[PDB]
């Protein structure tokens, strides 16, 4: 089908969301003012998926911006494409959430959630046939994690037949030395297992490791990390925005990629890796299955692919991709499950990103993602066993039993992943 | 009973109140219902100056709560580097073991406070120390693929 | 003259349908606007081509056909294509949201939103007929619309048109060009629910057609466009007997009489020869004996299987072009001893022969060379059981773990329908075994 409504919530959600819109606007010939300056009609066929058409032939992003911290509003406005979002679509509270999931989910964030829903309804009713939602956020803070999961749940209550898709940035001690973030992410994962159809797991442990160890950036910044994110989000949404041959939408993605309802957490991957200032088809198909090119800090060779999608971008032989994908699928045979036949899908798109002649984007549903959940589970449990700072949460009305249940659900998820790794 | 007030003052970083209570006979080694001392809470919540005044007034730097946690355990878990160093300078047992078999080194590694890991190694933390699951600090770094930690632990 | 209505369901059915009707037009001398200078009877007629084309009175010849798809993208290409003026607008029907590769969405939820509109539009076409004989239904096995909506449609047509024949052209999935991982599920589900309702079904194995484009036509990477022009040549050869004078397969009932000895084993095999690249324009022409031999080579089959394994129950050979009946008899006489061809003991070993003395048409822009003679063989051989077995194996692998089943249960289907459909395929495979394979 067609239209997607995008919500970005909290600091990380808004910072990576803003870069997403700068990146695809340049790909679609949209300028900071909104006017179309492209030289190819292929940029306009499916522009309706992400942009509404305004009077005077100007395209406004189907984008909703929410935070409990008003300071985020001014920052997005002060960006280059900051004067393109609908001012009516800015929804900002008074006091933030102070990295407190419970303030996002139960108190401060709950008070604002009706106002966000009003603009979601307005943006939804003006869609010909809305296919679903996307949400950008971090799991480690208070607003994106706490208020984001609340907003997801109320949306899924009111739009139970539409697809809910998230880009969810997982915390790393290497990037944020804030010890309550295992709490916030675990409590959110509990909700995400139940209330999203498909979740892209973007891991700041991966992004930092990529910049530092591979890109030689001695001191990575959020700008450096989000350059990686922006390339990934552009890649995974390529089929949604250009014609190609995959009549692309989010629900077909879910049907083909998610064999079991809870195992809907994707490991993305990108090639080539590049910095913010600085290839053959066989080199791409090899990098795409390399652990160092994943955006989730785990080893695909420690598990088994259930389902995989690739998107090649640029000018290349359809046969050369088909042949190389065949090759990679033969040498790595013991890393694909054998009870889902034909479980690797290739897409090709003529239009490459900016500054690249050819790129590849990987989307994998792999049992190896349990290593990310195991990592967060260990850190959650270390803090939880000493009950460190638990009163910051219970003081907002949370019951302590909500921690053990989130912890039990995450260990159940790691187990479910292991079962289908073992299966034959 | 001034012990309950010292406990709250130490948690909330109220330096003035801590001094006043100690001068009026407050039990520096009072415990809450779980066995935490004022030193436990000052180390937990990062109040360096309160840690230092408590240690000049008879705090047991190696007190344990009912779970076996020392102040050094909690400082290493939460990541309060300057307090870790003060605790070691005043006699903390670098290899104290809690009821999960965790040492401070285990906790600092798990939480990724790499500066604290280096500090503890340089004071004799036991790299062979196993938790109740058999895991050493090095085991954690391998099962998590934390290459920075594993490098640190090889010195 | 008795009328046939064609129904094209989903992307595969619509795109192949567009290819077939173009070729039909070229065969009969109908222009893209519906004008037919050769029809001396204006506004009416009882000629053989009227089984497929009605007439308006201003001289327009209009396909007896309806296109349907649950989203608009593919039918919009017919509305704006070269033959846009050919079809009535009201016989091109679209929803706004597809079945998402999910049989249950096409059958139970989304498909129920459009089924009554589709039945009413079909009724209008049927009301124009004076002796409707039945329906030719084109669809994929793999799509949510092609599988799920087609079985819903087939159920309703059996209630509203109990006495009429229903034939299928069905696209069987192949890994090379497939779209979804759950296509084995959709294939078995629709097969199960359509079986009682379909009298004869011609399966087109996308792998077989792909391999023919690569081998015979030298197309390194065939696309849908190449596959569909080839498939349309074969569909035309099957339906030519319905559209022209002849003495074999002259109405829908005779298809069944000739090719379906028992109702459930109603899946005949089509073979076609010669397929020659349009770059070989001056090629030496092949004799009747040569092209007839070629029909017993597995590589020329529209479904991948090995007929030398199984056993024949029926065999019709339909010739087009410069074909002398005595030369066919001599060809058949040879291909009864020098090849491993075994009929079932309870069936006559007779081959049925029909000849149309006009050579086949090629579409401009196509991949095929003009030929002076060509042949399509339709057979019912137990060897087609191999196609079902390869399908059932893939199904079984995923269903044992219940992979993807929740997407179907979430769309109003009960999980017991999975087991009952697979049990039906087990019975169908055994049906072929008893006869002999
Ligand atoms: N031969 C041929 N096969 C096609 C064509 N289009 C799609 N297919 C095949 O049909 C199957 C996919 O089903 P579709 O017909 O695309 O699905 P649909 O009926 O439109 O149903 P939805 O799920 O609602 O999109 C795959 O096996 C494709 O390879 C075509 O034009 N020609
Ligand atoms: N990769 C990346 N991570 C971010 C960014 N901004 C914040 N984070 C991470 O997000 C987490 C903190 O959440 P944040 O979005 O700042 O809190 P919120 O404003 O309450 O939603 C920490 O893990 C940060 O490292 C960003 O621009 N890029
Ligand atoms: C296991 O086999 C498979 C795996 C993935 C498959 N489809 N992948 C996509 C489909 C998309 O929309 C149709 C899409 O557009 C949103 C997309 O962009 C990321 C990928 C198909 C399969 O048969
Ligand atoms: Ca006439
Ligand atoms: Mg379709």
């Amino acid at each position: 089908m067609r239209e997607i409504v995008h919500i970005q919530a909290g600091q990380c959600g808004n910072q990576i969301g803003a870069k997403f819109w700068e990146v695809i606007s340049d790909e679609h010939g949209i300028d900071p003012t909104g006017s179309y300056h492209g030289d190819s009609d292929l940029q306009l066929e499916r522009i309706n998926v992400y942009y509404n058409e305004a009077t005077g032939n100007k395209y406004v992003p189907r984008a909703i911006l929410v935070d409990l911290e008003p300071g985020t509003m001014d920052s997005v406005r002060s960006g280059p494409f900051g004067q393109i979002f609908r001012p009516d679509n800015f929804v900002f509270g008074q006091s933030g959430a102070g990295n407190n999931w419970a303030k996002g989910h139960y108190t401060e964030g709950a008070e604002l959630v009706d106002s966000v829903l009003d603009v979601v309804r307005k943006e939804s009713e003006s869609c010909d046939c809305l296919q679903g939602f996307q949400l950008t956020h971090s799991l480690g803070g208070g607003t994106g994690s706490g208020m984001g999961t609340l907003l997801i749940s109320k949306i899924r209550e009111e739009y139970p037949d539409r697809i809910m898709n998230t880009f969810s940035v997982m915390p790393s001690p290497k990037v944020s030395d804030t010890v309550v973030e295992p709490y916030n992410a675990t409590l959110s994962v509990h909700q995400l297992v139940e209330n999203t159809d498909e979740t892209y797991c973007i891991d700041n442990e991966a992004l930092y490791d990529i910049c530092f160890r591979t890109l030689k950036l001695t001191t990575p910044t959020y700008g450096d990390l989000n350059h990686l994110v922006s390339a990934t989000m552009s890649g995974v949404t390529t089929c949604l925005r250009f014609p190609g041959q995959l009549n692309a939408d989010l629900r077909k993605l879910a049907v083909n990629m998610v064999p079991f309802p809870r195992l809907h957490f994707f490991m993305p991957g990108f090639a080539p890796l590049t910095s913010r200032g600085s290839l053959t088809v066989p080199e791409l198909t090899q990098q795409m299955f390399d652990s160092k090119n994943m955006m989730a800090a785990c080893d695909p060779r420690h598990g088994r692919y259930l389902t995989v999608a690739a998107i090649f971008r640029g000018r290349m032989s359809m046969k050369e991709v088909d042949e190389q994908m065949l090759n990679v699928q033969n040498k790595n045979s013991s890393y694909f499950v054998e009870w889902i036949p034909n479980n690797v899908k290739t897409a090709v798109c003529d239009i490459p990103p900016r500054g690249l002649k050819m790129s590849a984007t990987f989307i994998g549903n792999s049992t190896a993602i349990q290593e990310l959940f195991k990592r967060i589970s260990e850190q959650f449990t270390a803090m939880f066993r000493r009950k460190a700072f638990l009163h910051w949460y219970t003081g907002e009305g949370m019951d302590e039993m909500e921690f053990t249940e989130a912890e039990s659900n995450m260990n159940d998820l790691v187990s479910e992943y292991q079962q289908y790794q073992d299966a034959t | 009973d001034l012990g309950k007030k010292l406990l709250e003052a130490a948690r909330a970083g109220q330096d003035d109140e801590v001094r006043i209570l100690m001068a009026n006979g407050a039990d520096v080694n009072a415990t809450d219902a779980s066995g935490l001392t004022p030193l436990h809470l000052a180390a937990t919540y990062g109040h360096l100056e309160i840690v230092e005044v408590l240690l000049k007034h008879g705090a047991d730097v190696n007190a344990i709560d009912i779970m076996g946690s020392t102040p050094l355990h909690l400082a290493a878990l939460i990541g309060h580097l300057e307090i870790v160093e003060v605790l070691l300078k005043h006699g903390a047992d670098v290899n104290a073991v809690d009821t999960w078999g965790d040492t401070p080194l285990h906790l600092a590694a798990i939480m990724g406070h790499l500066e604290i890991v280096e500090v503890l190694l340089k004071h004799g933390a036991d790299v062979n120390a196993q938790d109740k699951f058999g895991k050493t600090a090095f085991d954690i770094s391998i099962d998590n693929g934390n290459e920075d930690l594993a490098e640190i632990l090889q010195k | 003259m008795r009328e046939c209505i064609s129904i094209h369901v989903g992307q595969a059915g619509v795109q192949i349908g567009n290819a077939c009707w173009e070729l039909y037009c070229l065969e009969h001398g109908i222009q893209p606007d519906g004008q037919m200078p050769s029809d001396k009877t204006i506004g009416g007629g009882d000629d053989s081509f009227n089984t497929f084309f009605s007439e308006t009175g201003a001289g327009k010849h209009v396909p007896r056909a309806v296109f349907v798809d649950l989203e608009p993208t593919v039918i919009d290409e017919v509305r704006t294509g070269t033959y846009r003026q050919l079809f009535h607008p009201e016989q091109l029907i679209t929803g706004k949201e597809d079945a998402a590769n999910n049989y249950a969405r096409g059958h139970y939820t989304i498909g129920k939103e459009i089924i009554d509109l589709v039945l009413d539009r079909i009724r209008k076409l049927a009301d124009q007929c004076t002796g409707l004989q039945g329906f030719l239904v084109f669809h994929s096995f793999g799509g949510g619309t092609g599988s799920g909506f087609t079985s819903l449609l087939m159920e309703r047509l059996s209630v509203d048109y109990g006495k009429k024949s229903k034939l299928e052209f069905s696209i069987y999935p192949a890994p090379q060009v497939s779209t979804a991982v759950v296509e084995p599920y959709n294939s078995i589900l629709t097969t199960h629910t359509t079986l009682e309702h379909s009298d004869c079904a011609f399966m087109v194995d996308n792998e077989a057609i792909y391999d023919i484009c690569r081998r015979n036509l030298d197309i390194e990477r065939p696309t849908y466009t190449n596959l569909n022009r080839l498939i349309s040549q074969i569909v035309s050869s099957i339906t030519a007997s319905l559209r022209f004078d002849g003495a074999l397969n002259v109405d829908l009932t005779e298809f069944q009489t000739n090719l379906v000895p028992y109702p459930r084993i109603h899946f005949p095999l089509a073979t076609y020869a010669p397929v020659i690249s349009a770059e070989k324009a001056y090629h030496e022409q092949l004799s009747v004996a040569e092209i007839t031999n070629a029909c017993f080579e597995p590589a020329n089959q529209m479904v991948k299987c090995d007929p030398r394994h199984g056993k024949y129950m029926a065999c019709c050979l339909l010739y087009r072009g410069d074909v002398v009946p005595k030369d066919v008899n001599a060809a058949i006489a040879t291909i009864k001893t020098k090849r491993s061809i075994q009929f079932v003991d309870w069936c006559p070993t007779g081959f049925k022969v029909g000849i149309n003395y006009q050579p086949p048409t090629v579409v401009p822009g196509g991949d095929l060379a003009k030929v002076q003679r060509a042949v399509c063989m339709l057979s019912n051989t137990t060897a087609i059981a191999e196609a079902w077995a390869r399908l059932d194996h893939k199904f079984d692998l995923m269903y044992a773990k219940r992979a993807f089943v929740h997407w179907y249960v979430g769309e109003g289907m009960e999980e017991g329908e999975f087991s009952e459909a697979r049990e039906d395929m087990a019975a169908l495979e055994k049906d072929y075994e008893e006869v002999g394979v």
